[PDB]
RNA sequence: GUGGGAGAGGGUGGUGGAAUUCCCGGAGUAGCGGUGAAAUGCGCAGAUACCGGGAGGAACGCCGAUGGCGAAGGCAGCCACCUGGUCCACCCGUGACGCUGAGGCGCGAAAGCGUGGGGAGCAAACCGGAUUAGAUACCCGGGUAGUCCACGCCCUAAACGAUGCGCGCUAGGUCUCUGGGUCUCCUGGGGGCCGAAGCUAACGCGUUAAGCGCGCCGCCUGGGGAGUACGGCCGCAAGGC
């Protein structure tokens, strides 16, 4: 499977309103993506879940969403 | 059977149809170790059968017996605390060991009074959909069907 | 007396009983049953069978409603939680989508001696 | 000193969503809940389930790790402000200014105390239901103090790495966090795992020493009696030294 970061541009990692590439860490649900599937360093990591929560507060990433076909 | 399968035996064929059922039917007839008297007991049956009615007692035998074979009983299974009555089907071996000591048990508890005369009786009744075996066999098959709330214990 | 013709159906399973709501499109409810609605009484009422009853009986007084098309939401987990969508599609219902909506907490509450 | 860096380090104020509970409303019947089974309990004054709205308290899912920070206790949503510690590179400045540390002083999880607030959920005591030979327990339903906040006390612990602090010396390999570098790698500084020499009663330790040395502090001298008695000091008390 792909990891998120190989199929990406040379993106800001600060960027709390740039939904378009935030929006590919998050899961199914508004659940963060681990490590394992984002393909990120730890410190890579540690700055794009604080990023998402800053965009999560500003309506822009869902918080939490439903799971299908279940 | 801890170790093997247990090798079913394989019964010598009959010497007036050639078929293995009636050996095994004649044997589940037979006590004290008399398979004499039992063959008697069988084929004065099938005389008595085959002149009440003027049908083949081959025919008449094997619907009989196909029609007692169950398709489905219960099992006891310890799940948490007392143990619980599980529906399952039945093998084909178990379906033929039962149909003929079900025959034999309610053949032998019927009012005639000679034992060849309470085989055909039964063999008839059998063979027609009615009678006390098919009733046995019809009690079992009402034990599932109706404990099928447990259709997830079946291990 | 509604001939609502569309609708949800949630499904809320525990481990002491499973119970279906039968809803329309807005959220207001049609029908509903559960394992306590059909005979089962006690612990029966959690078994895999009694979902199953639970969600056929509910499907057709939804038919008595009149619904056809029905889309699934699923709360809880237990024993027939899966049990009930099951029969809940081949009740005669045409399932629209699935939905696992299961409600849980970001660490909010304290739990009882039970669960910790 | 300069220039960079990582962080649930601390304090203050703000702020977000999920969930529980409660209240208002809509729609909707007959049970819900709970257990190995059950019963207490709740429900026709309309519950449970579903939908919308409101209120309030407490805690921060995914990220999250075998991770990070702190002297220890301990510290997880987000934002801002105030502030501590620490690491690296540059080789710039002072020129032995160092190490330890009896006493003292400060900090010190939880529970507990006092005054005043707060109170969803949980929950000692307690009220019931079961289970059992009995149930004063485990299991179920309730439920107060408390848990939360402000301020002042309390000074205990498996306060654990059961390993005091500092410095130097003594094979490496592997995973990792964070810097620098001419960036298959090297070089620092933290977190693990194997294992040289050596150590150990053994288990095991092994550049994060329990190895080889040095300095300084604390403590030990058979078990029970007993962390008890007396005395002193501290404390509102519980009690602590
Ligand atoms: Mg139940
Ligand atoms: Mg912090
Ligand atoms: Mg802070
Ligand atoms: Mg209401
Ligand atoms: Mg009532
Ligand atoms: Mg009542
Ligand atoms: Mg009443
Ligand atoms: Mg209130
Ligand atoms: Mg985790
Ligand atoms: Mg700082
Ligand atoms: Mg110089
Ligand atoms: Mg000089
Ligand atoms: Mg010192
Ligand atoms: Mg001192
Ligand atoms: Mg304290
Ligand atoms: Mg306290
Ligand atoms: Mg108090
Ligand atoms: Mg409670
Ligand atoms: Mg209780
Ligand atoms: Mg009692
Ligand atoms: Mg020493
Ligand atoms: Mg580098
Ligand atoms: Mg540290
Ligand atoms: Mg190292
Ligand atoms: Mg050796
Ligand atoms: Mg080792
Ligand atoms: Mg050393
Ligand atoms: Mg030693
Ligand atoms: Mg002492
Ligand atoms: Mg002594
Ligand atoms: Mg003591
Ligand atoms: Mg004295
Ligand atoms: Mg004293
Ligand atoms: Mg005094
Ligand atoms: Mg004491």
């Amino acid at each position: 499977k792909a990891k998120v970061k190989a199929t990406l541009g040379e993106f800001d990692l600060r960027d709390y309103r740039n939904v378009e590439v935030l929006k590919r860490f998050l899961s199914e649900t508004g659940k963060i993506l681990p490590r394992r599937r984002t393909g990120l360093s730890a410190k890579e990591q540690r700055i794009l879940a604080k990023t998402i929560k800053r965009a999560r507060i500003l309506g822009l990433l869902p918080f939490t969403e439903k799971l299908v076909r279940k | 059977a801890r170790r093997r399968r247990a090798e079913v035996r394989q019964l010598q064929p009959d010497l007036v149809y050639g078929d293995v059922l009636v050996t095994a039917f004649i044997n589940k007839i037979m006590r004290d170790g008399k398979k004499n008297l039992a063959a008697r007991i069988f084929y004065d049956a099938c005389k008595i059968i085959q002149e009440k009615t003027g049908q083949e007692p081959l025919k008449v035998f094997k619907q009989a017996v196909e029609n007692v074979k169950p398709r489905m009983e219960v099992r006891s299974r310890r799940v948490g605390g007392a143990n619980y009555q599980v529906p399952m089907e039945v093998s084909p071996r178990r379906q033929q060991s039962l149909a003929l000591r079900w025959l034999v048990q309610a053949a032998n508890q019927r009012p005639e009074r000679r034992a060849a005369v309470r085989i055909a009786h039964e063999l008839m009744d059998a063979a027609e959909g009615k009678g006390g075996a098919v009733k046995k066999k019809e009690d079992v098959e009402r034990m599932a069907e109706a404990n099928r709330a447990y259709a997830h214990y079946r291990w | 007396k509604r001939q609502v013709a569309s609708g949800r159906a949630y499904i809320h399973a525990s481990y002491n009983n499973t119970i279906v709501t039968i809803t329309d499109p807005d959220g207001n409810p049609i029908t509903w049953s559960s394992g306590g609605v059909i005979g089962y009484k006690g612990s029966r009422k959690g078994t895999p069978y009694a979902a199953q009853l639970a969600a056929l009986d509910a499907a057709k007084k939804a038919m008595a409603y009149g619904m056809q098309s029905v889309d699934v939401i699923v709360r809880g987990t237990g024993a027939g939680r899966e049990q009930a969508i099951r029969a809940l599609q081949a009740s005669g219902l045409q399932v629209k989508s699935i939905v696992d909506d299961t409600p849980v907490p970001h660490n909010g509450c304290r739990p009882k001696k039970k669960f910790r």
